[PDB]
């Protein structure tokens, strides 16, 4: 046996593409829309809950994910690759930085930690670059809010407003008529709501839909009391009864 | 510690005290010595509290596997996983260990582990620092197929005894019986074990 | 060895150091130069453990070599001086720890000034205008106080050299055999045959 | 140090002490004994501090990751399991006297951990040099089915016995109230029954009393512009 | 014999009224034979002071370290390091060496830019963090440093009362000790002025 | 053809052409024969010399006081197994305080042939051998190839043009297992089985190489002057 | 094109032999069922035992991976005792570590996040299966959880996999668009089980004998799978009504 | 196409093409097979006669695993014995830690893990072997039989190589005509009948008979040999049936 | 085996070049231009960002422009994943080096040691190489300022003005053309500006398609002052100079 794989599986073509990253990068344009959007007192990041069966319990499948009390994630594309570097990228914040700082990370750099990762795995020996294009949200005292998008490069950039996936061009000129800086947080869900609504087909509810915000701190979700300066976490996922009710002043 | 087990007609009884030390001061007057690693395969624990814990958690998740590959396993089975880590870590541990259990082919046997790591198959064994105390009484008063009554007293005697002149044992007196019908829990306190 | 000297006057810096090599009873050699050259203007003398004192300067003398000829460039003394610090205080918590005790003498040809370095065996630095190793201080010391001036021409630097080394030959109970002198200046590193 | 945690109706309550010290020298007089695992799952400490407090820390890092991998609420059991191999692994080399208590979808739970690894199960517990004060008082006055405000009550008398007794004890006292189907009340100096007095007199000293050779402006902003 | 009273040396903070001071003795020794006056122990990284006692190899390689991580926490956070981080970040350090540490006994001194709050932090060689109101302690003398603390320090002086009060808190308890003295400096720390005062005392 | 770049691969009729290739090589080599009585064990082998200048190359090695083999294939590799051979034989004696058996000794040069069979990387080995041995079940005679397959045979040979000595060992068969107490008339027979395999030369003094085995006859090799006699 | 023989991408975004080892989940030609009750959760299998030499006692695809979680398989056996094996051998070290029983969904996605690294690493081969896992765990439920040789799983209120799949699967949607409910609204394993008989026997189009069959149910604290005979009474009752 | 060039690949189909390759080496093989009885297990096997010049009953090819358990295999010999090299090992570690010899059904899985191994990665070949095998445990007698893909079931009877359909059909003739049961003694002489029926497939080349059994009365458990009286009674018989 | 889907990235042609150097190289030659200047009184960096969105956050956004230390700034072309894998290890160097010697570390060995860790890819490991050319902008006693470049062949240079990534050959002209020993970096500024305006393969060159640093000795007195331009910053200098 061994690993006998040593050497790696993206390489320079004459014309100076890497293969491997365009390939993924075009399994990524397959999958499902996602996007996020920046207020002035918030982040909004939303996606589809394309159910493969409807014998299958959708809740169950989680497509945002908390990182941090302060970070959230969204993907489009391979939803297996999404998952693994959701737990990679969970550890990193505990083991290259709350472990030593004893304070979680702040946006952009737990956003480096996780290209980094995905920049491994692009020069590596024996295997493929992540079939996966991120979207990360999250709050820091020194930073305040930001949003992220990371590729399978490993190439990150920082947004106002975005979409990646299927219907990601069409839902970027329209967050581009929408959007500016005196957005308040509960404008910018109900414009996350208009856009999704273009690239969905059949259902459009709190129950196909999945949407999480950054906003304010949650003293209710701490799950305890007493010490002043731990006010709780800034991530927060929607309830379906909760979109529905923005769906009605849609 | 003293602890004790006994095969009888219907299977086997463990048998323990419930103190726990830490010099002269009596760091738990209600512990409970023994010890679970398989439905009907029970263990009793004497020498370092961490050893005996760790070991007996270790034989657990060895057992548990077993099963969930070949099925049931045999109390010999057990006592090899232990022995298995008494030997081979003797330097290391302080830990006597009498491995009991009750299968429906074999019915109920026996096993002690002492400090060394070897293994002894009897009829009935005796271990911890109260142990010392009742090597006489136990021999004169242990006989071979005795009922669940007998063997309950023949414990609660011994262990009483025990309790009385080791100043290291002490507490209530738990017990376990295996047998077909099933795993039945008893205690005994002070007030009952020491009028006898 | 035994004792080991340093001074920093004015423009120049003199490092002094005994020759006698003891192996228990018998003294085998009176003529022992402990002290390297790491480069043309860096001088270090040594006193420690058998053989680890030797080992240690060379290891080091060969390190500031090498990268005198990839940078075709002299280090700084502050940046020698650093550099034997650090490979002290790893060499205290190793498995078997250099039992060596140095003093750096430097001109530095950028600030053209001289500058004195002690390093003790647990990787201890400290800059001085004059300093000792051992036993050598507890003599030297209070005549260093009194007569020492940072305005010292070199010679005036021999002459309380001198005083202090009479006070050693007076008052230690071991025969170090004398001492050989070296001067560290602009124009480089010479040796004081006469002493 | 001296810390207990006692069993009541519809959970668990933790104490402790806040006094640390370097030998016979009180290095704090206000210390900080609780510490959190998880939301509800505190444990309070004694020994080396900071053996007590790295260890609840790594374990309350991985509890976390444990608790986000399997989308469910942490167990103490878990906690209990994670913190004694960890603890035999090392032998008693890293000296961490324990109280592990909280409520989780299980129930509530209360466990002791020595430094060996060894634990124990129980419904009233005290460790540390002023154990056995506090275990005294536990001993008295201790009985089943106690009301949240009765363990309390026991928690904190039991912890004042080992602050007025033990010389390695003193000054305030911390609460943790863990209930079933509630958020866990952390009460840091529940009591405080160690002020000290007024002085006698101020030694505020006339401003120019020190002898100065030196002053000097430290730069602490970055490398300026133009 | 005993690492941690090789060389001597000690340090103390106090807080005040929008304010903090940090201050040490110079002297650097070999034992009983005095070594350097010039042995500073204060050090700082951005507007975070580090004071460090100890075994001096330690003192100095801890300061080496720190400033190593603070320049690479600078570069990636793109913002100085605050004393309640570098406060975890020195526990952690110390931590890690837990089986083999350094003989040292650190003290955090610093204002917190955003909040202006003024912080003080105390640790003993393997991580455990002295989060104090009022004073900290280190040193050959810290016995001393307690006993003039403990009297000496009322709460909220103004930034020059403040330094009578640890200036004479040092020079009294250093006196006290054969180990210390040769010399004292004390850092008064404002949200954006720091003032260096070197202090006269007898050099015996 | 695609099927043949490395040992790991199988064709589609579930062939291994490297290891057929490496059975090629022996083929090509020298020829050897082995034959054994009750009493005693014998090896002949044909001596191969590049020309006239040069040595013949040595056929016949000693792995024991009692066990040892003759080589077909490439030297460097019955070299190799010679050597596993000898510590085999070697830590049976300093551990267990006995000589290894002979057919125990053809059980582990399979499965140290196997294991190049079945890696990447690897490659088989290219040489095939004859032990022959005297141990407590009295003399005998194995062949190895280099798949792994280990035969115990009364004879056999091995190598260019063996199939005429294999042949006449077929017919002698009765013969030459019955001649016990007479290591002379054995070796004849073993002399006379290679000659079934030669042409256009013939059995020189610097050519033939023999080796023998028995009952109080510890392994030795006969080469120069001392296989005159049997010429 | 060598990017159709290791596990990288295709220029469409594809990996073939991801694709290619769920074709080879369906080589067994076995066809998988489960349902969730009130108390239970029910997991039936075709079993066929095509030649007379085997002993059919051995001839199974269920696997008891803990005391309380169950696993039946689609694909072929070496494969399918790999996952068994290495499932058991995870549930264990989870009890070990973390000083409770592992969750069925959690096994799922650690089994899933293996799968994963089979579709991203070169030198490892997908497994040519799909594990269906069960149990009644005790914070969730009747649980069923599914896990692919893509690394996708999800929780199901019941599913079907096999070559016919597709008919079981609306055959089940169908009942459940009825009743409006998340299961089978049951008391009794027993009648969980004859509920999926039917459903299965409705579906295919096909009788069933006691041999034809193999059962799992999964129960508080055990999993379980049935006797011949268990099977037989089973069959006896669906017949009488 | 290329599918079939590597290891561990697979085809549009779903298929590994190297495993079904390494069957065509099992098929090319001598026959083997293996008969369940009342109290434990036979097997037999074929061993053709190439020369004069090979020694009567000295080439063994059966081979045991502890004192229990028999193997016999068809194929590529050498893959063979290393395969029950490490059954040997696994039964020994397991012996070593559980104390009780190793039960049949956990056996066959340790090999069949071993052997499915060989087939996840391109730097391995898989076996070239099917194996046959079985014994006596606490739990009475077992048969199994191990294909190259891993793949392996109990059986009844079991045969496989170059005679396996003409073997097969006669083992099926035996599961019908004794529903009740074979004896040991019964099973040895039927073992002998049907390799020498088995034999018309490799015609050209004369043979050798080689019986072992694992019996709970006649062997008290533990794997033997075949010899002497009872091997030669065995072969009247099967001389008897073919004429 | 594995050998069969080997690409062997570390092998020479039969001209004598390094395959995938040589396509790393066509790589980078689409990256944005990145453009470094040496003056006698400072030093310029200035480079294009790739034809950005309106919805992009500039303020906070960093694809070119990256700070080493206090004294040293590299300019990056090609792969920005890959650029800051080389960074962060360029950034640790820097901090050895201070703590083994106590002294800033030199510009040339800084860019040794990055080019060095470019070469063992080429040579050995049959990993692909960093798809990335830096422009390394430094100050040391030693030599002052300084301006180098290094590519995936781990190969580096010493420059006066020079150009990285798309149309290097016409704006290496243009440098070649109005470039002096006598200018100031005011002058550099300029100039720098005027040749990335047109190279540029946009309409026009604005604000928010640059990022502009400059390393000055204009700190009060003997240090130097890294100075990376703000958004507002960079619209001012395009005013000034006269460009919009
Ligand atoms: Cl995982
Ligand atoms: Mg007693
Ligand atoms: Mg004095
Ligand atoms: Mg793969």
């Amino acid at each position: 046996m061994t690993d006998r794989y040593s050497f790696s599986l993206t390489t320079f073509s004459p014309s100076g593409k890497l293969g491997q990253i365009d390939y993924a990068l075009t399994a990524v344009k397959q999958g499902v829309t996602s996007l996020g959007i920046k207020a002035t007192n918030g982040v909004v990041i939303a996606t589809e809950k394309k159910s493969s069966s409807p014998l299958a319990m959708s809740e169950t499948l989680s497509k945002v994910s908390l990182l941090t009390p302060d970070i959230g994630a969204v993907y489009s594309g391979m939803g297996p690759d999404y998952r693994v570097l959701v737990d990679k990228s969970r550890k990193v914040a505990h083991t290259s930085y709350k472990r030593i700082y004893g304070e979680y990370p702040p946006t952009k750099l737990l956003v480096s930690e996780v290209a980094k990762i995905m920049q491994e795995a692009t020069q590596s020996g024996g295997v493929r670059p992540f079939g996966v294009s991120l979207l990360i949200a999250g709050h820091d005292e020194f930073n305040g809010f930001s949003l992220y998008q990371v590729d399978p490069s490993g190439s990150y950039f920082p947004w106002k407003a975005t979409a990646i996936g299927k219907g990601s061009v069409a839902a970027k000129t329209f967050l581009e008529k929408r959007w500016n800086d005196e957005l308040e947080l509960e404008d910018a869900i109900h414009i996350a709501l208009l856009t999704l609504k273009e690239s969905v087909e059949g259902e459009f509810n709190g129950d196909t839909i999945e949407l999480a915000i950054i906003g304010d701190e949650n003293p209710d979700l701490l799950g305890y009391t007493g010490i002043p300066t731990d006010k709780g976490p800034r991530f927060r996922k929607l309830t379906s009864q909760e979109i529905n009710d923005r769906l009605e002043a849609l | 510690t003293s602890i004790m087990a006994v095969t009888f007609k219907d299977g086997v009884i463990l048998g323990a005290d419930s103190r726990t030390t830490t010099g002269a001061y009596i760091a738990n007057r209600v512990t409970d010595k023994l010890t679970r690693v398989h439905d009907k395969i029970w263990c009793c624990r004497s020498g370092s509290a961490a050893d005996t814990q760790a070991i007996a958690d270790i034989v657990q998740y060895h057992l548990e596997l077993y099963t969930s590959q070949y099925g049931t396993p045999s109390t010999e089975t057990a006592a090899s996983v232990f022995k298995e880590l008494c030997y081979e870590n003797k330097d290391n541990l302080t830990a006597g260990i009498i491995v009991a259990g009750y299968d429906d082919k074999n019915k109920g046997e026996v096993y002690t582990i002492p400090l060394g790591g070897s293994v002894h198959k009897l009829p009935y064994a005796i271990a911890g620092s109260g142990s010392t105390f009742i090597y006489g009484y136990c021999d004169k008063n242990f006989r071979e197929n005795m009922s669940k009554e007998e063997t309950v007293d023949f414990i609660k005697h011994s262990l009483s005894q025990a309790i009385k002149w080791d100043g290291s044992s002490g507490g209530v007196i738990r017990m376990v019986v295996l047998t077909a019908a099933g795993v039945e829990r008893l205690i005994f306190y002070p007030d009952e074990y020491e009028q006898l | 060895m035994d004792i080991i000297l340093g001074i920093r006057v004015q423009d120049s810096v003199i490092l002094a150091s005994s020759k006698a090599v003891t192996r228990g009873i018998s003294v085998l050699k009176d003529s022992d130069d402990k002290t390297r050259q790491l480069s043309p203007h860096t001088l270090m003398s040594f006193a420690g453990e058998a053989g680890d004192t030797v080992q240690f300067a060379e290891y080091i003398q060969a390190n500031i070599q090498l990268y005198s000829i990839r940078e075709d460039y002299e280090l700084s003394p502050q940046a020698v001086s650093s550099f034997v610090r650090q490979e002290l205080a790893k060499s205290i918590r190793s498995r078997r720890p250099y039992q060596v005790n140095v003093l750096i003498g430097g001109y530095d040809k950028k600030k053209n000034k001289p500058e004195l370095y002690q390093i003790d065996y647990l990787g201890t630095k400290v800059e001085l205008p004059y300093g000792a190793h051992g036993y050598s201080g507890f003599y030297t010391f209070s005549l260093l106080d009194h007569h020492y001036r940072p305005d010292m021409t070199t010679e005036e630097g021999l002459d309380l050299l001198k005083l202090c080394v009479q006070e050693l030959e007076k008052r230690m109970p071991m025969d170090f055999k004398g001492v050989i002198v070296k001067i560290v200046d602009k124009d480089g590193i010479r040796q004081v045959d006469d002493f | 140090t001296t810390i207990v945690g006692v069993k009541f109706n519809n959970g668990v309550v933790i104490a402790a002490d806040t006094r640390s010290t370097q030998g016979p020298i009180v290095a704090d007089k206000n210390c900080a004994k609780l510490h959190r695992i998880s939301p509800k799952i505190w444990c309070a400490g004694a020994g080396t501090a900071a053996d007590t407090e790295a260890v609840t820390q790594l374990i309350g890092s991985n509890i976390e990751l444990h608790s986000l991998y399997t989308s469910r609420e942490p167990r103490v059991v878990s906690a209990l399991q994670m913190l004694k191999q960890h603890l035999f692994k090392y032998q008693g080399h890293i000296g961490a006297y324990l109280i592990v208590a909280g409520v989780d979808p299980t129930g509530s739970h209360l466990f002791s951990i020595h430094a060996d690894g060894s634990t124990d199960v129980g419904y009233y517990l005290s460790l540390g040099s002023g154990s056995l004060a506090a275990m005294a008082v536990l001993e008295s006055h201790w009985k089943q089915d106690l009301t949240k405000e009765e363990a309390i009550k026991l928690a904190s008398d039991a912890i004042q016995a080992g602050i007025w007794n033990d010389l390695g004890s003193g000054s305030n006292v911390d609460v943790c109230v863990m209930e079933i189907g509630k958020d866990a009340e952390y009460l840091r100096n529940y009591l405080t029954p160690n002020v000290r007095e007024e002085k006698q007199k101020s030694y505020k000293f006339p401003r120019g009393t020190t002898a100065v050779l030196k002053e000097s402006i430290v730069n602490i902003c970055d490398i300026q512009e133009e | 014999s005993d690492p941690s009273s090789i060389n001597g040396g000690i340090v103390v903070a106090m807080t005040g009224k929008d304010c903090v001071a940090i201050a040490c003795d110079l002297r650097l020794g070999s034992q009983s034979l005095g070594v350097s006056n010039k042995f500073e122990k204060i050090f700082h990284y951005g507007h975070v002071f580090l004071g460090i006692t100890g075994l001096a190899t330690d003192v100095t390689t801890l300061n080496e370290m720190f400033r190593y991580k603070t320049n690479l926490y600078k570069l990636k956070e793109e913002r100085a390091i605050e004393p309640e981080t570098f406060t975890q970040l020195v526990s952690s350090s110390l931590y890690e060496r837990r089986f083999g540490p350094y003989f040292v006994g650190p003290v955090v001194a610093g204002i917190n830019s955003k909040s202006g709050k003024p912080f003080i932090a105390g640790f003993d060689l393997i991580g455990c963090i002295d989060e104090a109101k009022d004073f900290i302690v280190s040193g050959t003398a810290s016995d001393q440093l307690f006993g003039m603390c403990e009297s000496l320090y009322e709460p909220n002086l103004e930034p020059e009362d403040l330094f009578e009060t640890i200036s004479q808190a040092l020079l009294n308890a250093a006196d006290r000790d054969a180990l210390s003295g040769w010399g004292a400096v004390v850092y008064i720390i404002k949200k954006d002025e720091v003032v260096k005062r070197y202090l006269k005392m007898r050099q015996d | 053809n695609n099927y043949d770049g490395d040992t790991v691969t199988f064709s589609p009729t579930g062939r291994l052409f490297q290891v057929e290739y490496a059975l090629e090589a022996i083929k090509q080599g020298s020829v050897t024969v082995g034959l054994r009585s009750n009493t005693h064990a014998v090896l002949v082998a044909l001596k191969r010399n590049a020309d006239e200048l040069s040595s013949y190359q040595k056929k016949i090695i000693k792995c024991d006081e009692h066990m040892g083999l003759s080589l077909a294939g490439l030297a460097p590799d019955a070299r190799v197994l010679s050597n596993y051979l000898r510590q085999q034989c070697n830590y049976s004696s300093l551990v267990f305080n006995r000589k290894l058996a002979v057919e125990r000794a053809g059980h582990l040069l399979c499965d140290k042939a196997q294991k190049n069979t079945q890696s990447y990387g690897g490659r088989p080995y290219g040489v095939g051998l004859l032990i022959i041995g005297y141990d407590k079940s009295g003399a005998h005679l194995l062949e190895f190839q280099p798949s792994g397959n280990v035969t115990e045979l009364y004879g056999t040979a091995i190598g260019a043009r063996s199939q005429g000595a294999k042949t006449y060992l077929e017919r002698t068969l009765d013969t030459f297992i019955k001649i016990d107490g007479n290591p002379d008339e054995l070796i004849k027979a073993g002399v006379e089985a290679i000659s079934q395999s030669l042409r256009d030369e013939s059995l020189t003094v610097d050519n033939l190489s023999i080796a023998i085995v028995g009952k109080d006859t510890p392994f030795t090799i006969y080469d120069g002057e001392a296989v005159a006699k049997y010429i | 094109g060598y990017d159709r023989h290791i596990t990288i991408f295709s220029p469409e975004g594809r990996l073939y032999q991801v694709e290619y080892a769920f074709k080879a989940t369906n080589q067994t030609n076995i066809n998988s069922l489960a349902v969730r009750g009130k108390d239970c959760t029910v997991v039936i299998s075709q079993k066929k035992v095509p030649d007379k030499l085997l002993d059919p006692t051995t001839v199974s695809y269920i696997f008891c991976i803990s005391r309380t979680i169950g696993m039946v398989v689609n694909g072929p056996i070496p494969d399918a005792r790999n996952a068994a094996l290495r499932a058991k051998a995870e549930a264990a070290e989870f009890r070990y570590k973390y000083g409770y029983d592992m969750p069925c969904d959690v096994l799922a996605k650690r089994m899933a996040n293996l799968s994963q690294i089979y579709t991203q690493r070169a030198y490892m081969r997908p497994l040519g299966v799909i594990l269906t896992f069960v149990s009644v765990d005790e914070e969730l439920g009747p649980s069923i959880y599914k896990t692919d040789p893509a690394g996708y799983y999800v929780g199901y209120k019941a599913t079907a996999t096999g070559p016919k799949q597709q008919e079981i699967t609306t055959n089940l949607e169908n009942h459940f668009k009825k009743s409006k409910i998340d299961h089978i609204n049951e008391e009794s394993w027993e009648k969980v089980v004859e509920f999926a008989i039917t459903h299965m026997i409705d579906a295919l189009g096909t009788e069933f004998s006691k041999n034809d069959l193999e059962v799992g149910v999964a129960t508080k604290d055990k999993f379980f799978t049935l006797s011949a005979e268990n099977i037989e009474e089973r069959l006896v009752a669906i017949a009488e009504q | 196409t290329g599918y079939d060039l590597s290891n561990s690949v697979f085809s549009p189909d779903g298929r590994n093409f190297q495993v079904e390759y390494a069957v065509k080496a099992v098929e090319n093989g001598t026959t083997s097979i293996g008969i369940k009885c009342n109290d434990g297990v036979v097997f037999a096997v074929e061993k053709l006669i190439t020369s004069k010049l090979l020694v009567p009953q000295k080439n063994v090819k059966i081979q045991v695993v502890d004192r229990h358990i028999g193997c016999v295999y068809s194929g590529l010999i050498p893959d063979g014995r290393h395969l029950v090299n490490r059954g040997r090992e696994e039964a020994a570690s397991f012996k070593k830690l559980y104390k009780t010899p190793i039960p049949i059904p956990a056996f066959a899985d340790r090999l069949g893990q071993y052997v499915q191994a060989h087939t996840l990665y391109n730097s391995v070949r898989p076996f070239g072997v099917s194996t046959i095998f079985g014994g006596v445990d606490k739990n009475g007698a077992h048969l199994y039989m191990l294909e190259p893909s891993g793949s392996y079931w109990g059986y009844k009877g079991a045969a496989t190589g170059k005679g396996r359909q003409s073997a097969k059909a006669e083992l099926e003739k035996l599961v019908d005509h004794h529903p009740e049961g074979l004896s040991a003694r019964e099973a040895v002489k039927q073992a002998a009948k049907i390799i020498y029926l088995a034999h018309e497939d490799n015609k050209e080349k004369d043979f050798e008979l080689e019986i072992s059994w694992c019996s709970l009365s006649e062997t008290n458990g533990l794997h033997k040999f075949v010899k002497g009286d009872l091997l030669q009674e065995a072969i009247d018989f099967a001389q008897k049936e073919i004429n | 085996g594995s050998r069969r889907y080997d690409s062997r990235t570390t092998i020479f042609s039969p001209e004598g070049r390094l395959y995938q150097v040589e396509y790393a190289l066509e790589s980078i030659s689409h990256a944005g231009t990145a453009i470094g200047i040496m003056a006698s009184d400072g030093i310029v960096l200035a480079a294009e960002r790739k034809v950005t969105s309106t919805l992009l956050e500039q303020d906070t956004s960093t694809e070119k422009l990256y700070k080493l230390n206090d004294k040293i700034a590299v300019a990056v072309a090609g792969l920005t994943a890959d650029a800051e894998i080389l960074i962060n290890t360029a950034r640790i160097h820097a901090q050895n080096y201070l703590k083994t010697y106590n002294e800033d570390i030199p510009v040339e060995i800084l860019v040794r040691r990055l080019s060095d860790i470019k070469q063992g890819y080429t040579q050995h490991g049959g990993l692909r190489p960093f798809g990335v050319s830096f422009i390394y902008a430094g100050y040391d006693d030693r030599y002052g300022y300084q301006l180098y470049t290094s590519n995936p062949s781990g190969n580096y240079t010493g420059w006066k003005a020079i150009s990285v990534g798309a149309n290097t050959s016409a704006a290496q002209t243009l440098l070649q053309m109005d470039y002096k020993d006598d200018m100031k970096v005011d002058d550099a500024i300029e100039l720098a500006l005027k040749t990335l305006s047109k190279t540029t393969d946009s309409s026009a060159l604005t604000y928010d398609r640059l990022e502009f640093a400059t390393i000055r000795k204009g700190a009060n007195d003997g240090e130097v002052y890294q100075k990376i331009f703000k958004p507002q910053e960079i619209k001012d200098i395009l005013v000034k100079t006269g460009i919009t």
